[PDB]
Parts: structure tokens; C-alpha cells; sequence
């Protein structure tokens, strides 16, 4: 659970803001949504864990 | 002015809070034995 | 803006007529009074009442930071919608006549580390939320002044 | 309404979502061996825990961008004292005016990122 906090703070939301500001930086994805193991335990709806 | 070691994170919490004024937190991660319990207690020594 | 002497014209941070957006109808003239000299007059009148050697320029500054706030333009940054502020002299010339905290003016004016319930709550402000609040700040400083 | 599983997702949310709204200074502890030993590293156990902790990519973002983020007024005020001559008679845009004292204190065109609102600041700056 702490581990998907880390990811969302430090990959996704970051580069979203990088699009925003007009600042030169092109988007990279890292494949670091670890949510699939965390889903596999914690995900209430959809196929549950 | 102080090389990579814990009391730098500990000041940076107390300092930043009075500066950028984000409310600051400290979270220690990694598997069993790794060293987390103890890098928590040392911070209570620091602030006291 | 008119009776500025060149020292406090660059100290109390004076650009010319219509460099303030919150002065509308451009500069409307008045009949039989010319704002130019009326500046110089009121400054005398201060010294007669005993408005202090520095204080005179301080009243004039609070005024001019109010004059200043309306350069703070919020453009719809349309990938949060929670959009923020391009120029800084917009805030700068404001906050050198304010002397509040420069970091924290805009960091408040964009992220209210505010209060929901009875604790600290963060939010980014929208274009819309940011404009309206800063506007209130502009005007409210002149009231506090009076 | 709630269970243990849920309660402990939620207790960890009383934590995790106010943590979300605080600064996560992380003290990321790394195991060298499972043999309780002095000395013993295993580089593949560590490389497993690097992929696990999401290290190489946590480093790959923070090499690239700019961790901090604030506007250009934190430039103009706190340092006018540092360089009394910098803005002379007359003033312009906040970005360009701070850029005066910026170059008069040699501040680097990629150490900062003078953006739209924010100076994105790299490590250190």
C-alpha cells in the first residue's frame, strides 16, 4: 500500500504537471503502477482481490 | 555541508516546515530486518 | 503615477498610465483639477498635519501595490483546469510594497494549505478560484489602508 | 460499514491520504542478505528489491525533471540585498527582472526552469 503511494506521487502526477506548465519536457511512462498486486489484494469492485 | 546520513532528513523536516511550510512527514520502507524501527527512534532523540 | 519624482518613481514602482488594468476607462481626466499637481499638493498637506518623513512614502506605497495587483492574470491552463499565474512583477511590485512573504503569497494564492473541518487541507486552486480571491486581496488592502 | 481488512485499509488511509497531503520523506531501507549476517551482500537480492522498491525508475524521473516547484518572487526579494546594483532605474516583467539579478548571480538556464507560474527547481538549487 505504501508502495503505490510512492508511485502515484513520483511518476504519474509529476509528469501530468510537466505537460501543464508549458515547460519543455516530453512524457515517459515507466510501467510503475504496482496497483496490479495491490488490486490483487485490495481492489473492491471489478474482479476483486 | 553534511554527507548522506539520517540527521539530514531530520533537520530537513524541522527546517522546511518553517520555510516552505509544507507539513512534513517521514516514512521508512523495505523488508524485514532492513532497519526501520530504529530509524524512527533516532528522530525522537533529535527533536527532544 | 503623475507627480512621481524619478527616485520614488522607480522606488514606489511606477509604470505609466494604463499599465494597471484595474484602472479602467484608461485615464479619465477631471475638469479644472489636474491630478499631476494635486499629487504634490497632498504631499505638502501631509507635512502640515505631521505625516512623517518616511510615512508619506509608505501610504503612497500601499496605494501603489493596490494599483499593482491587477497584472496578476490567470490563463486557463486546461489540463488541470486548476490554472496558475505567468508574470511575477504582477506579484513582485505588489509584494515589495507589501513585504509579506513572497514565496508564500503566490503559494497561498495558488495552493491554499487551508482548513476543512479543523485541520490542514491542501488544494490547488482553479483559474477561476485564483482570479477571484487575488481580486479581493487587491481591493481589501486599500480598505485596510484607509 | 467497515471490516478489519477495510478498517486497516482505512487506518492506513487516515495515514495514506493525509500522508498524500504531507511531504513523504521516505527512508528506504534495503536488505543485503536473508542470512542475518555481517558483511553479506547479495546483489541479485538487492536488484530484486530495487525492482520491488521501484528504484531505477524513481531515479529515472528525478534525474530528468525538477523536484521542487515555486514561482519567481522567491527570486526577486530574498536576494536584492545580495546584489544591490542588479535591477537599476526602471522595471519590466518579473521573469526578465529577476533574470537580471539571476545572471548577476550566474543562475543557470537549466538549474531553474522559469515556467509559466513556477520556477521548477532541480535538486539543490
Amino acid at each position: 500500500k505504501l508502495q503505490q503511494l510512492f508511485n502515484h506521487t513520483m511518476f504519474i502526477l509529476e509528469q501530468e504537471e510537466y505537460q501543464r506548465e508549458g515547460i519543455e519536457w516530453n512524457f515517459i511512462d515507466f510501467g510503475l503502477d504496482l496497483q496490479p498486486c495491490i488490486e490483487l489484494i485490495e481492489r473492491p469492485t471489478n474482479p476483486p482481490g | 555541508e553534511m554527507p548522506p546520513h539520517i540527521y539530514a532528513i531530520a533537520d530537513t523536516a524541522y527546517r522546511s516546515m518553517l520555510q516552505d511550510r509544507e507539513d512534513q512527514s517521514i516514512l521508512c520502507t523495505g523488508e524485514s530486518g532492513a532497519g526501520k524501527t530504529e530509524n524512527t527512534k533516532k528522530v525522537i532523540q533529535y527533536l527532544a | 503615477i503623475a507627480g512621481a519624482s524619478e527616485q520614488m518613481r522607480n522606488d514606489l514602482l511606477l509604470e505609466g498610465f494604463n499599465n494597471y488594468t484595474f484602472l479602467s476607462n484608461g485615464h479619465v481626466p477631471i475638469p479644472a483639477q489636474q491630478d499631476d499637481e494635486m499629487f504634490q499638493e497632498t504631499l505638502e498637506a501631509m507635512t502640515i498635519m505631521g505625516f512623517t518623513e518616511e510615512e508619506q512614502t509608505s501610504i503612497l506605497r500601499v496605494v501603489s501595490s493596490v494599483l499593482q495587483l491587477g497584472n496578476i492574470v490567470f490563463k486557463k491552463e486546461r489540463n488541470t483546469d486548476q490554472a496558475s499565474m505567468p508574470d511575477n512583477t504582477a506579484a513582485q511590485k505588489v509584494c515589495h510594497l507589501m513585504g509579506i512573504n513572497v514565496t508564500d503569497f503566490t503559494r497561498s494564492i495558488l495552493t491554499p494549505r487551508i482548513k476543512v473541518g479543523r485541520d490542514v487541507v491542501q488544494k490547488a486552486q482553479t483559474k477561476e478560484q485564483a482570479d477571484f480571491a487575488i481580486e479581493a486581496l487587491a481591493k481589501a488592502k486599500f480598505e485596510r489602508l484607509f | 460499514f467497515r471490516t478489519v481488512g477495510q478498517l486497516y485499509k482505512e487506518q492506513l488511509t487516515k495515514l495514506m491520504t493525509t500522508l498524500r497531503n504531507t511531504n513523504p520523506n521516505f527512508v528506504r531501507c534495503i536488505i543485503p542478505n536473508h542470512e542475518k549476517r555481517a558483511g553479506k551482500l547479495d546483489a541479485h537480492l538487492v536488484l530484486e528489491q530495487l525492482r520491488c522498491n521501484g528504484v531505477l525508475e524513481g531515479i529515472r524521473i528525478c534525474r530528468q525533471g525538477f523536484p521542487n516547484r515555486i514561482v519567481f518572487q522567491e527570486f526577486r526579494q530574498r536576494y536584492e540585498i545580495l546584489a544591490a546594483n542588479a535591477i537599476p532605474k526602471g522595471f519590466m516583467d518579473g521573469k526578465q527582472a529577476c533574470i537580471l539579478m539571476i545572471k548577476a548571480l550566474e543562475l543557470d538556464p537549466n538549474l531553474y526552469r522559469i515556467g509559466q507560474s513556477k520556477i521548477f527547481f532541480r535538486t539543490g538549487v
